[PDB]
């Protein structure tokens, strides 16, 4: 049985900060994927 | 009369070492190539805005 090889979802991470005078909350941007394709496992977290 | 281009992004470890080679991992003894690629690349893309 023939079978395709598509490489694993993967892409870059940009930060978006305020800066730390003004606060430490931050949001990441996962450039080129979906909403599906992005971890899901953060209740998983600890298995890297 | 041409304003912006296509701005790009190069991933160097999936480039040079691939995305299947995990005992690729001489690609940091070379130093810092693909931050001072990656820092000329976001300087195109913000050009280019």
């Amino acid at each position: 049985e023939i079978l395709d090889i598509t490489p694993c979802s993967f892409g870059g991470v940009s930060v978006i900060t305020p800066g730390t005078n003004t606060s430490n909350q931050v949001a990441v941007l996962y450039q080129g994927v979906n909403c599906t394709e992005v971890p899901v496992a953060i209740h998983a977290d600890q298995l890297t | 009369l041409p304003v912006s281009m296509t701005k790009t992004s190069v991933d160097c470890t999936m480039y040079i070492c691939g995305d299947s080679t995990e005992c690729s991992n001489l690609l940091l003894q070379y130093g810092s190539f693909c931050t001072q690629l990656k820092r000329a690349l976001t300087g195109i893309a913000v050009e280019q805005d």
